[PDB]
């Protein structure tokens, strides 16, 4: 059912409203996703000036429905089965020895485009830390997103660790706690334990004058 | 064409010293930060050490501070991990790491401290 909205290239739209340690900001993004390949290409722009935090801290926040689930795992794809009505995605993202983000998002189709609309609140960030200190390198590592079914909420939970490369050669962990809930009341797939294996490359648009990020990502379900 | 290859792993007695090498191909070691991780069986793969791209800063995880030194020879495009005061707790497969568009790992080298 929901899965058939993803047999081809789908336009994507991202919108975020944020507040980190009281600094407010906005971001708009556009691109396309092709779940056949688990492939995503997105470009984001800070519509409110300079970004208060490093672009990479926001990658996970800015569409797991574009994950490639292999044939033998199609029945474990909660993300697509909740479409077109979509889901709510909430996270606590805790940065080791520093602040946290709490985020809330709706992911759903609006006409022929997949839209991800987010609210983010950050607190307790050290003014001289890796985040507000802008000490993260402009790149992104490759991770496993571990998914589990949450029958009580008719959805799923995920847990994972993002490794942010720090300019001084160290690594800043960001622990991700995640909950997804369908928006429609119809049937959804509740999957067995599995994970998503992700790889992301960050780059810049040479002709872009605004503060921005270009993201290329590949996501593939595995573990069954 | 980006490749990393670790070497140097071996059996070593506690207290001993050992040096690991990470040979890099496909990119210049002096244009990218590089890192060592390790993974003991059972446990998760933890970050061990790193050096900035410019070379001006090095960092370590608390449990190896003052015992390990990371360095690099730019000309040989190689990164090293000098280990001293080896503890049996240091037993693990060691990996080096770089991000060049995407993240790359070497295949790892086994260090056994017994």
């Amino acid at each position: 059912k929901g899965e058939e909205l993803f047999t081809g290239v789908v336009p994507i739209l991202v919108e975020l409203d944020g507040d980190v340690n009281g600094h407010k900001f906005s971001v708009s993004g556009e691109g396309e996703g092709d779940a056949t390949y688990g492939k995503l290409t997105l470009k984001f722009i800070c519509t409110t000036g300079k970004l208060p935090v490093p672009w990479p801290t926001l990658v996970t926040t800015f569409v797991q429905c574009f994950s490639r689930y292999p044939d033998h795992m199609k029945r474990h794809d909660f993300f697509k089965s909740a479409m077109p009505e979509g889901y709510v995605q909430e996270r606590t993202i805790s940065f080791k020895d520093d602040g946290n983000y709490k985020t809330r998002a709706e992911v759903k189709f609006e006409g022929d485009t997949l839209v991800n609309r987010i609210e983010l609140k950050g607190i307790d960030f050290k003014e001289d830390g890796n985040i507000l200190g802008h000490k993260l390198e402009y790149n992104y590592n490759s991770h496993n997103v571990y998914i589990t079914a949450d029958k009580q909420k008719n959805g799923i939970k995920a847990n994972f660790k993002i490794r942010h490369n720090i300019e001084d050669g160290s690594v800043q962990l960001a622990d991700h706690y995640q909950q997804n809930t369908p928006i429609g009341d119809g049937p959804v797939l509740l999957p067995d334990n599995h994970y998503l294996s992700t790889q992301s490359a960050l780059s810049k648009d040479p002709n872009e004058k605004r503060d921005h990020m270009v993201l290329l990502e590949f996501v593939t379900a595995a573990g069954i | 064409q980006v490749q990393l290859v670790e070497s140097g792993g071996a059996l070593v007695q506690p207290g001993g010293s050992l040096r690991l090498s990470c040979a890099a191909s496909g990119f210049p070691v002096n244009r990218y930060s590089m890192r060592w991780y390790r993974q003991a069986p059972g446990k998760e793969r933890e970050w061990v050490a790193g050096m900035s791209s410019a070379g001006d800063r090095s960092s370590y995880e608390d449990s190896v501070k003052g015992r390990f030194t990371i360095s690099r020879d730019d000309a040989r495009n190689t990164v090293y991990l000098q280990m001293n005061s080896l503890k049996p707790e240091d037993t693990a497969v060691y990996y080096c790491n770089v991000n060049v568009g995407f993240e790359y790992w070497g295949q790892g080298t086994q260090v056994t401290v017994s």
